RNA sequence: AAAAAAAAAAA
RNA sequence: AUCCGUAACUUCGGGAUAAGGAUUGGCUCUAAGGGUCGGGUACGAUCAACUUAGAACUGGUACGGACAAGGGGAAUCUGACU
RNA sequence: GAAUUUGGACAAACUUGGUCAUUUAGAGGAACUAAAAGUCGUAACAAGGUUUCCGUAGGUGAACCUGCGGAAGGAUCAUU
RNA sequence: CCGGUUGGCCGGUCGGAUUUCCAACGGGGCCUUUCCUUCUGGCUAACCUUGAGCUUGGCGAACCAGGACUUUUACUUUGAAAAAAUUAGAGUGUUCAAAGCAGGCGUAUUGCUCGAAUAUAUUAGCAUGGAAUAAUAGAAUAGGACGUUUGGUUCUAUUUU
RNA sequence: UAUCUGGUUGAUCCUGCCAGUAGUCAUAUGCUUGUCUCAAAGAUUAAGCCAUGCAUGUCUAAGUAUAAGCAAUUUAUACAGUGAAACUGCGAAUGGCUCAUUAAAUCAGUUAUCGUUUAUUUGAUAGUUCCUUUACUACAUGGUAUAACUGUGGUAAUUCUAGAGCUAAUACAUGCUUAAAAUCUCGACCCUUUGGAAGAGAUGUAUUUAUUAGAUAAAAAAUCAAUGUCUUCGGACUCUUUGAUGAUUCAUAAUAACUUUUCGAAUCGCAUGGCCUUGUGCUGGCGAUGGUUCAUUCAAAUUUCUGCCCUAUCAACUUUCGAUGGUAGGAUAGUGGCCUACCAUGGUUUCAACGGGUAACGGGGAAUAAGGGUUCGAUUCCGGAGAGGGAGCCUGAGAAACG
């Protein structure tokens, strides 16, 4: 998050086929392209005002969620639009009669439409694959 | 591998076709078709093993070459045409009109009927989508791509049609209360007249439905196929009538009628 | 309250 | 000279430029790395240097082009070393 | 429109070294096990004839000795 | 309060079943300070609705639609799904049995007919009821909940003019 | 079918092991062997080598037949029966065999493609193509090869072949023929102000780019910039059209152009019939084949979640030259570090990473069991991989194909 100067790489980025005409003067200074992505989830107005791009985002972003809905907790947001989630699990070993604690790390694209820290509880939707790990987005933010 | 199939073993087709596990290790492969090969008949099947007309696939081909059969009025000179659910059958000789649909076992029930009764069919509308120059059409089960239909009708529909032109005679919407048969699962057979659904956005929307007796169940909108309202059906129904007994009332009716 | 070592194995 | 790779042993400091290999010209380009000034109580104008990395093109596969500039390794006797 | 051709990516295979892994010889050395009516003694089992044992250090042909500290599995459950 | 399963005379049928019954057994609802999410709609539902003993007119889920919202799990019940073959297992003549999924019944002259079940199939994942057990969160430098109210700020906007 | 026994001792009670016992679709072997049924079988060591011979070829009424082949039609003088060879179209990527590789890889169950291709099927589905498109044209229909075969030869030999002479197509290869209307553009000319015009061209589908619609919970008023529907020009105003998904830049449609220009039937059999202004006039059936697009089916490729044996005498691994991610682009059928350029410094790990080993393909399942469990599973089914080891590639819908 925290705005990133939106126009900073080499490309000029927006939203394809979202062509604003100069020759028409309005108020919308821009137009941005959202949708809501459906299963009650609430595409913010953080959205739908900033200005950054994220062609990964779901909200303003050529994508589409399908699939699975997991949890996590955050322990590493040191990427650049993406984070890591531990998935916390116990495990049924029937010889004993019990279980044993066991995780995933998994990587998940996010949004900057969300600001979001190490601990903060959240739940992602699954994407295609985005990169050679991450075939999920953030959907959701549970704490502060 | 690379590329297609074009063979079957035995052990490895559906249970539903009751071929021995004996007789060679094959099994013919349906060729494709209108039908999920999972669930489909055909009709080398249908004629030997259900029927007894034949006892090999050379006669069966003969038959066929000879062009006695035909299928939605169609001659279908195939040995493994596939044949599923809903599927009237035509034999002009014998003036004999079969109407695939399943018994309480799952299994495919040789429900002879009327010419009246062959001359239409029920198809579960699969999708409604708009072809090329705005043109709106739908898709069935049975493969079939139909043309200008109601506006009235969405998915999961079932619809009437005339099997001499594949137009829309009529058609039935999904609703509580109304009269449904089973494709598939673990409750195949039944008929129940649905009670409710549930819609669980994201996948798989479920439904309850009560059969005559009151006993309960739940299936999926995959599986189920709606054929009329309550009491009468759009259709004939074979014995059972989609009741599901118990194996203990079972032997006692066999009992009471050995 | 000097000294005083060893004895094939088998049962 | 740049890059890579570097054994035994060891007083853990070294051995070690270990060993052992690749590249190196010219020409045309690119990129990065700086100073001084300007702002009610994000920038812009100007100035000037040598260093590093990379890409095309080219040549009778040549290029630390002359000069200059280590041969190395395994072991022993011996004296610890300068 | 064939032969042929420039450059590029895929890159088999070979040459040389580098490393890893598995077996394999090796003068000689130092252990272990077994057999043997061998030699030297008799360290241990009784207060085993210096009570045994532990750790440690040194020594000696060999068991083993001795010094310091400890233990009782001691030969003392004990001196109002 | 309601109604289900066992019972129990009765056997009112000829060793099968009823209904009014003493009891137990499990379910649902109501009140006891007990929201046990509601906004907009319609069936208005069961309706003060009463027309003379079956009629002209109550409250939205019991029928759906969409909405604001909506603490998290674990566990457990049920359900689906877990390819066949195999496994246990029902029926059935392979002459028994292993086997197999066939077979049986007639006036056998024309033909009739039962079938080829069922159960388990880890764990993970899906849906559902429960809500004990074990954790989790909440309103304490109250930026807290309700809210008929009272200004206001911002956002979006159909119907018409 | 929840069972124990012998052995340390002079004897005793324990620990504890050795041996014994039972079974094994677990193998080998010794001895023996008369019957019925069913039936595994070069996997283990050498995924080591292989003589020989077989294992994928294929036609109908319905692609091409002067066989200088067979027959006799006798309905036939173009052919018209059968029919080798050869062209063409399909298939040969199925199946079958083995388990060497492979340890989050395969695989199982479970998801998804709003991230993609798809022969064949099945059902639907092109009136728009004469290009100065008023002689430019065959549209009762356009052209050229070339096999097979004739004959000449080469070779020691191969499923080797050349030159020379013909001839066909659903082979190659161009190319026409059908509405009408409506909308746009330009636009002659009449000219007006209210301003209108004749005429020309374009308008299928396919590919590419860009742009637009593809929606909406509720009710009324104030005027205007211009009058818009028609007027009793006060202003009556309605009519207005919008499908699906949980959700899209979805489907679909529309404008502007683009394309070396796709597709839109020069095909074949049987029946041969109706109308007449009786011409070889105009119409006309049942099929086979072929084709664009969509859908379906057969699938395929990637893919979510959870799960795998032994090892710490492997504890730190990855990142030079791709490791984790971001942006853009190339490639892909398509997502994506799959690859490239630029940039950031990240990613995994005592919940055992990484590494090593396996006498390891995984499962469904097999053996043995009171229960729990342990051991096994190359092997009759599913999914993978491989064709002596590696890499590569044409053909095609489909192969990194191995008969």
């Amino acid at each position: 998050s925290t705005e990133l100067t939106v126009q900073s790489e080499r490309a000029f980025q927006k939203q394809p086929h979202i062509f604003n005409n100069p020759k028409v003067k309005t108020s919308k200074r821009t137009k941005r392209w959202y949708k809501n992505a459906g299963l009650g989830f609430k595409t913010p107005k953080t959205a739908i005002e900033g200005s950054y791009i994220d062609k990964k985002c779901p909200f303003t972003g050529l994508v589409s969620i399908r699939g699975k809905i997991l949890t996590g907790t955050v322990v590493s947001t040191k990427m650049h639009r993406t984070i890591v989630i531990r998935r916390a699990y116990l495990h049924y070993i029937p010889k004993y009669n019990r279980y044993e604690k066991r995780h995933k790390n998994v990587p998940v694209h996010v949004s900057p439409a969300f600001r979001v820290q190490v601990g903060d509880i959240v739940t992602v939707g699954q994407c295609r694959p985005i990169s050679k790990t991450v075939r999920f987005n953030v959907v959701k933010v549970s704490a502060a | 591998a690379r590329g297609p199939k074009k063979h079957l073993k035995r052990l490895a087709a559906p249970h539903h076709w009751l071929l021995d596990k004996l007789s060679g290790c094959y099994a013919p492969r349906p060729s494709a078709g209108p039908h999920k090969l999972r669930e489909s008949l055909p009709l080398i099947v249908f004629l030997r093993n259900r029927l007894k007309y034949a006892l090999n696939g050379r006669e069966v081909k003969a038959i066929l070459m000879q062009r006695h059969v035909k299928v939605d009025g169609k001659v279908r000179t195939d040995t493994t045409y596939p044949a599923g659910f809903m599927d009237v059958i035509t034999l002009d000789a014998t003036n004999e009109n079969f109407r695939l649909v399943y018994d309480v076992k799952g299994r495919f029930a040789v429900h002879r009927i009327t010419d009246e009764e062959a001359s239409y069919k029920l198809g579960k509308v699969k999708k409604v989508q708009l072809g090329k120059k705005g043109v709106p059409y739908v898709v069935t089960h049975d493969g079939r791509t139909i043309r200008y239909p109601d506006p009235n009708i969405k998915v999961n529909d079932t619809v009437k049609i005339d099997l001499a032109s594949g137009k829309i005679t009529d058609f039935i919407k999904f609703d509580a209360g109304k009269l449904v048969y089973v494709t598939g699962g673990r409750n195949l057979g039944r008929i129940g007249t649905i009670v409710h659904k549930e819609r669980h956005d994201g996948g798989f929307d479920l439904v309850h439905i009560k059969d005559s007796l009151d006993n309960t169940f739940v299936t999926r909108l995959n599986n189920v196929f709606v054929i009329g309202e309550q009491g009468k059906p759009y259709i004939s129904l074979p014995k059972g009538k989609g009741i599901k007994l118990s194996i203990a009332e079972e032997r006692d009716r066999r009992r009471a009628q050995q």
